[PDB]
C-alpha cells in the first residue's frame, strides 16, 4: 500500500467479504516469537490505479492472479548484501512479479527485468507557499527610461 | 516652480509678473494633470495582477549547498530507506550528511510537520506529490516552480529474469495509451482541486523590503547632495 | 495552447536479438541519474528569450509621448506669435 | 546509423570548401562536437538525388559520442532517403505489405540504429526493440499569437 | 470594508516614514548655516502631507538640488497607497465551489465529507440503477434524511455539507435564506 | 458627506476661538473647504502655529479622504 | 440578489477610524492653547 | 479610473481549449489543420473510429 495508486479497505462487517470494483488480497500477520505461527493469515481487499491496470492487463492477456501484501521492508533495499521487501520477494522466487510504486533506476535494474513505463515521476521539492508577493523596483516598473 | 508645479503642486513659489509667461505655465500643467494621473493608474494596474515567484530554485542553490551559512539554518528531510536517498548519496555526499537530524517517518507524518512549522521543504517523488499538493485542505502547499523534475525515471512492472510473459505485458501495456484509457483512468484517479496558474494572493501592507529602492535612491541623493556642496565650498573658498 | 493528450517518449530504436540490447539499456539509465542528461537540456533546449505570462501587462512607450509631448511643443511654437500680437497690441492703444 | 532532420535535435549544414566545416563555440567558449554526415541535398527527392557529405551537431548525436565512447565501438552516419519517420503501407494490389520510411532501412540490414526522435507505439513495437526512453513528451496544439491591445 | 489606516501599512513602516521625515529637517538646517528652525520644519513635513502653509524657502544652492527630489519621495508614498487600495477592495481568497456530480470530492468521497438525500425518492432510483457510481451510493445511503424540510435545516447547522434535490424546490429555497448558494 | 459639511461648520468654529486669543470667519470657511479638494483654489493662510497645527490634520484627513474615494470608484468599472 | 461579487458601498464604519483621529486632535488642541498662552508670557 | 478600467481588462478571445475543443470535433471550412504526412501522429488518429 502506498499513495493514490494502491488503497488498502476493510472488509464489510457483515458478510465477510467486500463490494465490486475490488480484488481481494491476505495480508499476512506474525503474533507470537517464541512460538510462530503457521498459516495465519487475516483477510482484506485493495483498490486504485495499479490495480485498475492489472484488472486490465489480466482481461487482454488471459492468466489467473492472487495478491497478498508484502511482509516487511517497504519497496526494497539491499542491506548487506541481501536484498528485501517487494524486490527480495520476486529475486527469491515464489513472487514472480510486483506491481504498485516502484521506480526505475541501474542499480534494481540489474537482477529483475522491468517493462515499459506507463507513468512519469522524478525527484521534486516540495515547500509551504508563503502569504505574500514579490516587488523590490514596483516603483519604477511602470513608464520607460526614455521619457 | 516648474518642478513643484509637475509634481503635484507642493512647495511655494513666486508666480511670473507677464502674461505669456502665465500662458506656458497653464498648458504645461495640463501636461502635468495628464502626466501624473496616468503614472497612477499604471502602478494600479502593474500591482494588481503580479505572479508570485517562490524562494528558492533547485538542488544548485546556496540555501542547499551552504545550509548553515545563512539567517535562521535552513531546515529540510527525506523518509529514508527509498530511491531517492540512494540517489542523493551518490552525487550530493557533502549534504546527505546534513539530514541525519531531520529524517522523518512518513509522509502524512511529515505534510503535519511542514503545516506546523519544523521543516522548510520536502524531497519525495513528484507524482505522489502533485497528487498530494493537489489534493489538500486549503491551498498551503506548493509543488515548487511548474514541477521540473530532476532525474526523470518511471513507474514499471518488476517481472523475473529470463520469462516469456514479459513480450505479452509490454504489448498489453502499450495497447492501452492508444485506444486512451489511460487518460480516463488518470482523470479519475489523479485529478486535484487546485491547477497552480500563479494566482494573485493579494498582498498586504507593502512591508519594507520593496521600498528599499526607494530609500536607497533618496541615500544617494543625499549622499550626491553633501559631495556636491563640499565640492563647491572648497571651489568657492579659493 | 492545451494540454497533452497522447503521452510517450523518445527511444532508441534497434534491431531485434541484437547484441547491443543489452548494454545500451543500462548506459541510458546511468546517465539520467549522475546529472549529465539535465546538462544537455539547458544547452541546447533551455533558454528563454521571448517574454513569457499570457497577458504581460505592458508599461507604456513612446508612442503615448508623441501623442502629448508635442502638444505642449505646438504651443512654444504658436506662442511666440501671440508675443508678438500683445506687444503690437500694447502700442496700439 | 540513420538518422533525420529535426530542428532541436538535429542540426544540418552545409560543410566548406576544404572539407572539413566549421569550428563553433558555445556561449561559455565550450567546443561543439560534429560528425560528418553523407546525405542527399536537395531536400525534395522528385529531382535525382546526388549524396553530399555534410555535417551535423545537436542534441541527439552529442548523445551518441558519449554512449559510444563507453562501448569503444566506431560509428559513420548517413541521412534517410526521403525523410519520412515509417509508416506501414501496401504496395503494387498486392497480399505482402511493407514499411516505407527510416524504419525500412533499419530492417532491410542497411542500418543498426536509429538515433533520431521516434516515438514508441504499439504497431512498431512488434517487429523491433526499444530501449528504455531518454526523454518524455507528449502531442500538442501550435497556433498564431493574438494582437496586443494598443 | 477595510482598516482605514492599519491595513494598507504596517505599524512599523509609519514610525520610520516620520522618523524619515524629521531626518532630512536637521539636514536642511546645517546647509543654512554652513554655507529657521521651525520655517525648515514646516516646509519638509509640508511637502509630504500637500498641505499649503509656509512662506520659507531654501535660498541657497545647497538644498535646491535636495530639495526638489524630496518633493519626489512625497508623491510615490501617496500614489502607492492609492493604488494598493484598489488592489485590496477589487481581488478576493480563493475558494472552491463544487462543479458538479463529476467533483473529485464527491466521485472519492472521504472521511470528513458528508451529502445525503431523501429516503425513498428518484434520486435513490437514479444511482442505485448505474454502476459507475456504486461507490458514491454507498456512502449516501448511510446519512440518508426523511424529508426535503427537515434536511435543508441540518445544512444550516454544519451537519451536512451538500444536498442532492430537485434545482426548482432548491432555487425557491436560496432566495429565501441567502445564506445558502446553488 | 452631511456629517462632513457639519465636522467642517465645527472646526471652523474651532479655529475661529482659537485664532481669537483679518481671519474671522467666511475666509476661514472657505480656506478649510477649498483644502479638502485637492488644494486647488487659492487661499490666504493664517499666522498662527496653532492653527498650523489645526489645519494639519484636516489636511490629513483631507487626503486620506481623497486617495479612497478614486479607488472605491475604481471598483465599480473594474466588476 | 447580490450573486457573489457585490461591490461593497464603504459604511460609516472606516469613518470611526479616520474621524477620531481629526476629532481628537480638537480636545488636544484646546490643551496646547494653555501652554501657548504661557509661552508668551514666560518669554 | 477609466483609464485604468481600460488598461486592465482585455479579451482572450476564446484561445482553444484542446483536443476536446468544439472547433475541432466537428470542422467547417473556416478552420484548418494539419499534420506531416506519415508519422506516428496519423497513426493515432486512425487506429480509433471515434
Ligand atoms: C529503514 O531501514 C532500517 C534498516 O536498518 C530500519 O531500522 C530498523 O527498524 C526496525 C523497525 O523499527 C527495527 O526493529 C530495527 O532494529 C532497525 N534496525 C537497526 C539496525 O536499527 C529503519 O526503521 C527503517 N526506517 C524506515 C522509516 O522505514
Ligand atoms: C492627480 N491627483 C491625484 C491625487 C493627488 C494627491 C493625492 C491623492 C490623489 Cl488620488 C492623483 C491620482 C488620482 C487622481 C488624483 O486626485
Ligand atoms: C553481512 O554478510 C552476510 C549476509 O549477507 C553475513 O554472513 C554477515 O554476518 C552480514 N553482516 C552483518 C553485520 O549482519
Ligand atoms: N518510489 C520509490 C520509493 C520512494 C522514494 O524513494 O521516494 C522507489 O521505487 O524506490
Amino acid at each position: 500500500e502506498e499513495a493514490p495508486f494502491v488503497i488498502v479497505e476493510s472488509v464489510d462487517p457483515l458478510s465477510g467479504t467486500c463490494m465490486r470494483n475490488t480484488v481481494p488480497c491476505q495480508k499476512r500477520i506474525i503474533s507470537e516469537n517464541k512460538t510462530d505461527e503457521e498459516p495465519g493469515y487475516i483477510k482484506k481487499c485493495c483498490k486504485g490505479f495499479c490495480i485498475d491496470i492489472l484488472k486490465k492487463i489480466s482481461k487482454s492477456v488471459k492468466f489467473t492472479y492472487d495478491l497478498y501484501l508484502v511482509t516487511n521492508g517497504k519497496h526494497g533495499k539491499k542491506i548487506n548484501g541481501t536484498w528485501n521487501g517487494m524486490i527480495g520477494e520476486v529475486v527469491m522466487k515464489r513472487a514472480y512479479m510486483a506491481v504498485g510504486s516502484l521506480t526505475i533506476n541501474e542499480e534494481r535494474s540489474e537482477v529483475v527485468d522491468f517493462s515499459v513505463p506507463f507513468i512519469e515521476t522524478g525527484i521534486s521539492v516540495m515547500v509551504s507557499r508563503s502569504n505574500g508577493t514579490v516587488s523590490p523596483s514596483a516603483f519604477l516598473e511602470p513608464f520607460s527610461a526614455d521619457v | 516652480l516648474l518642478w513643484g508645479l509637475v509634481f503635484n503642486n507642493s512647495v511655494p513659489v513666486q508666480n511670473p509678473k507677464g502674461t505669456t509667461s502665465k500662458i506656458m505655465v497653464s498648458v504645461w500643467a495640463f501636461f502635468a494633470v495628464i502626466f501624473l494621473a496616468s503614472y497612477t493608474a499604471n502602478l494600479a494596474a502593474f500591482m494588481i495582477q503580479e505572479e508570485y515567484v517562490d524562494q528558492v530554485s533547485g538542488l544548485s542553490d546556496k540555501k542547499f549547498q551552504r545550509p548553515n551559512d545563512f539567517s535562521p539554518p535552513f531546515r529540510f528531510g527525506t523518509v529514508p530507506n527509498g530511491s531517492t536517498e540512494r540517489n542523493i548519496r551518490n552525487n550530493y555526499a557533502e549534504m546527505h550528511a546534513y539530514m541525519g537530524k531531520f529524517n522523518q517517518r512518513g509522509v502524512d507524518d511529515a505534510l503535519l510537520s511542514l503545516k506546523t512549522g519544523k521543516l522548510d521543504a520536502f524531497i519525495y517523488d513528484a507524482a505522489v506529490l502533485n497528487y498530494m499538493a493537489g489534493r489538500d485542505e486549503g491551498c498551503k502547499l506548493v509543488t515548487i516552480g511548474s514541477g521540473k523534475v530532476f532525474a526523470s525515471t518511471g513507474y514499471g512492472i518488476a517481472i523475473q529474469k529470463d520469462s516469456g510473459w514479459k513480450r505479452q505485458v509490454d504489448l498489453a501495456i502499450l495497447q492501452l495509451f492508444g485506444d486512451g484509457e489511460m487518460e480516463e483512468l488518470e482523470a479519475l484517479w489523479l485529478t486535484g482541486i487546485c491547477h497552480n496558474e500563479k494566482n494573485e494572493v493579494m498582498s498586504s501592507q507593502l512591508d519594507i523590503d520593496n521600498m528599499a529602492g526607494v530609500f536607497y535612491m533618496l541615500g544617494a541623493a543625499m549622499a550626491l547632495s553633501l559631495i556636491t556642496f563640499i565640492c563647491e565650498h572648497l571651489f568657492y573658498w579659493q | 495552447t492545451g494540454e497533452l493528450f497522447f503521452r510517450s517518449g523518445f527511444g532508441i530504436g534497434m534491431r531485434k536479438d541484437s547484441p547491443w540490447k543489452q548494454q545500451v539499456s543500462l548506459s541510458i539509465l546511468k546517465s539520467h541519474e549522475n546529472g549529465f542528461m539535465e546538462d544537455l537540456d539547458k544547452t541546447w533546449v533551455r533558454y528563454q528569450e521571448c517574454d513569457s505570462r499570457s497577458n504581460a501587462p505592458a508599461t507604456l512607450t513612446f508612442e503615448n509621448m508623441a501623442g502629448v509631448f508635442m502638444l505642449v511643443a505646438g504651443g512654444i511654437v504658436a506662442g511666440i506669435f501671440l508675443i508678438f500680437i500683445e506687444i503690437a497690441y500694447k502700442r496700439h492703444k | 546509423i540513420v538518422t533525420i532532420h529535426q530542428e532541436p535535435f538535429v542540426y544540418v549544414k552545409p560543410t566548406m570548401s576544404d572539407g572539413t566545416c566549421k569550428e563553433e563555440f558555445t556561449v561559455n567558449g565550450d567546443p561543439v562536437k560534429k560528425v560528418i554526415c553523407t546525405g542527399p541535398n536537395d531536400t525534395s527527392p522528385g529531382s535525382p538525388r546526388h549524396t553530399v557529405p555534410q555535417c551535423c551537431y545537436g542534441f541527439c548525436i552529442d548523445l551518441l559520442i558519449k554512449l559510444a565512447r563507453t562501448m569503444q565501438f566506431t560509428y559513420e552516419v548517413h541521412l534517410v532517403a526521403d525523410g519520412k519517420f515509417g509508416t506501414q503501407e501496401r504496395v503494387q494490389n498486392s497480399n505482402k505489405k511493407e514499411w516505407n520510411g527510416m524504419m525500412g532501412e533499419l530492417l532491410s540490414g542497411q542500418a543498426d540504429m536509429i538515433v533520431a526522435p521516434l516515438t514508441i507505439n504499439n504497431e512498431r513495437a512488434q517487429y523491433i526493440e526499444f530501449s528504455k526512453p531518454f526523454k518524455y513528451q507528449g502531442l500538442t496544439i501550435l497556433v498564431k499569437k493574438e494582437i496586443p491591445r494598443s | 470594508t477595510l482598516d482605514s489606516f492599519m491595513q494598507p501599512f504596517q505599524s512599523t513602516l509609519w514610525l520610520l516614514v516620520g522618523l524619515s521625515v524629521h531626518v532630512v529637517a536637521v539636514m536642511l538646517y546645517l546647509l543654512d548655516r554652513f554655507s529657521t528652525l521651525s520655517s525648515a520644519m514646516w516646509f519638509s513635513w509640508g511637502v509630504l502631507l500637500n498641505s499649503g502653509i509656509g512662506e520659507g524657502a531654501p535660498r541657497s544652492f545647497s538644498a535646491r538640488i535636495l530639495g526638489m527630489v524630496w518633493a519626489g519621495f512625497a508623491m510615490i508614498i501617496v500614489a502607492s497607497y492609492t493604488a494598493n487600495l484598489a488592489a485590496f477592495l477589487v481581488l478576493d481568497r480563493p475558494e472552491e465551489r463544487i462543479t458538479g456530480i463529476n467533483d473529485p470530492r464527491l466521485r472519492n468521497p472521504s472521511d470528513k465529507f458528508i451529502y445525503a438525500t431523501v429516503k425513498q425518492s428518484s434520486v435513490d432510483i437514479y444511482f442505485r440503477r448505474q454502476v459507475e457510481l456504486s461507490t458514491m451510493y454507498r456512502h449516501m445511503e448511510k446519512h440518508n434524511y426523511e424529508s426535503a424540510a427537515e434536511a435543508i435545516q441540518a445544512v444550516r447547522d454544519n451537519k451536512l455539507h451538500a444536498f442532492i434535490w430537485d434545482s426548482a424546490v432548491l432555487e425557491f429555497e436560496a432566495s429565501q435564506k441567502c445564506d445558502l448558494v446553488t | 458627506w452631511v456629517m462632513m459639511f457639519v465636522m467642517l461648520l465645527i472646526v471652523s468654529a474651532v479655529a475661529v476661538f482659537v485664532f481669537e486669543y483679518s481671519f474671522t470667519i467666511g475666509k476661514a470657511i472657505w480656506l478649510l473647504w477649498g483644502l479638502v479638494f485637492n488644494n486647488s483654489v487659492p487661499v490666504q493662510n493664517p499666522k498662527g502655529t496653532t492653527s498650523k497645527i489645526m489645519v494639519s490634520v484636516w489636511a490629513f484627513f483631507a487626503v486620506i479622504f481623497l486617495a479612497s474615494y478614486t479607488a472605491n470608484l475604481a471598483a465599480f468599472m473594474i466588476q
